[PDB]
């Protein structure tokens, strides 16, 4: 399990959707079906899995599948 | 001629400070739009809408033609660049104003002061400061009702909207809300929360506010759609005039059945909701609606564009 794959189970876990899914170039809203609590909450739990705090200056950027990754590292 | 799509218009609570800004700096039929607005109330509301503050923005008899005059203007960028017309419109709230003007229904400039009318007669009703709405996530139908009932202590509050499942806004007296939201909570919900507007819409404390639209509404020209609208009452595509009108006067004091609306679209055969208005409140509700439907927003330029080619 690698970076990329952790983020992807999460974003699985966390809006009910299979990992097949979970694209590279999803957004969350359009692709992915979240709403906007959603989203707040898949933020707090990536930053409970690999323990960074993202200031909710660039949480806000942090918008699809990849823009979560790149985030990460 | 491939995939079928509606037009869906947001209603109060989607409204931002700065909204649009990049859609009229690439667009000048935006700005052009809102000053046929702001001639008929007299303000400049491009100003208010990019420089707030947010407590102008905020109350309602200004949040409404706002709203309006941006769903309008999204709707000319549209058109104006080559956009075909929709197989169906539905507004949610105020987005069912936006939505009749976008089907010629309704003068745009008509209805600017249509709305700014209703939001007076709303404030009239239930003063700043004195009413609320909150959204209840997560928790069935049944037990908000009760909620709902137990904590009313001779105030009103009572579910208006039913936006998917799970989620339903309730709205009344501020406090007989927050009683009714803690009760939600301590019954299971997810959340109850506060939402950015000025008066409870569609609840029982409107009614007199409804007796006053009725003969602003009587004055106006209503003409016969020419695209489809869902009504938020009946969940019905209306064509004559009394009945348009009539269901514009039940929708301030009934439920708005917005699950119902979105379900009768698809089944119609739209297959992607487009949401013309600021925010993604009514695409981030699609899915949880109908799992098969796509929704989008269109009110950034590069969402336009993709949406056009
Ligand atoms: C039409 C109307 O009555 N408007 C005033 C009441 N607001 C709503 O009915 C919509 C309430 N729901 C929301 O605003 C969003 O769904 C959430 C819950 C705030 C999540 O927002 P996000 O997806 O931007």
């Amino acid at each position: 399990s690698t970076i990329e794959e952790r983020v992807k189970k999460i974003i699985g876990e966390q809006l009910g959707v299979k990992q097949e899914e979970v694209t590279n170039n999803a957004s969350f809203v359009e692709d992915l079906g979240a709403d906007s609590l959603d989203t707040v909450e898949l933020v707090m739990a990536l930053e409970e899995e690999f323990d960074t705090e993202i200031p909710d200056e660039e949480a806000e950027k942090i918008t699809t599948v990849q823009a979560a990754i790149d985030y990460i590292n | 001629h491939m995939t079928q799509f509606a037009f869906v218009f947001p209603g109060q609570g989607s409204q931002t400070v700065g909204m649009l800004a990049d859609m009229a700096a690439s667009y000048p039929i935006v700005e052009e739009t809102f000053a046929e607005a702001s001639a008929a109330l007299g303000y400049d509301l491009w100003a208010l809408t990019q420089q707030g503050p947010a407590e102008e923005l905020n109350k309602t008899w200004q949040t409404q033609p706002a709203l309006l005059t941006a769903s309008v203007a999204l709707y000319r960028v549209w058109q104006q660049q080559g956009g075909k017309a929709p197989a169906m419109m539905a507004g949610h709230c105020l987005g069912e104003y936006s939505a009749l003007v976008c089907a010629g229904v309704i003068d745009f400039a008509d209805a600017v002061r249509l709305v700014e009318m209703r939001g007076k007669f709303m404030q009239e009703a239930v003063p700043e400061g004195t009413g609320a709405m909150a959204a209840i996530i997560g928790l069935d139908d049944a037990s908000i009702a009760k909620a709902c009932e137990e904590a009313a202590e001779g105030q009103v509050v009572s579910p208006v909207n039913f936006n998917s499942p799970g989620q339903v806004v309730i709205a009344g007296h501020k406090e007989a809300v927050e009683r009714a939201g803690a009760a939600c909570k301590a019954a299971g919900a997810k959340r109850a929360l506060p939402l950015p507007v000025s008066v409870p819409s569609h609840c029982a404390l409107m009614k007199p506010a409804a007796d006053k639209l009725a003969v602003e509404l009587a004055k106006i020209t209503f003409n016969a759609p020419t695209v489809p609208v869902v009504n938020n009452v009946d969940v019905k595509c209306e064509t004559n005039g009394d009945a348009i009108r009539d269901a514009l006067v039940r929708q301030l004091y009934n439920p708005v059945q917005w699950t119902k609306s979105v379900e009768y679209m698809a089944a119609q055969g739209v297959e992607h909701l487009y949401e013309v208005g600021p925010g993604k409140v009514l695409t981030g509700l699609t899915k949880r609606i109908v799992d098969t439907l796509t929704a989008s927003a269109l009110n950034e330029p590069s969402a336009m564009a993709a949406a056009l080619e």
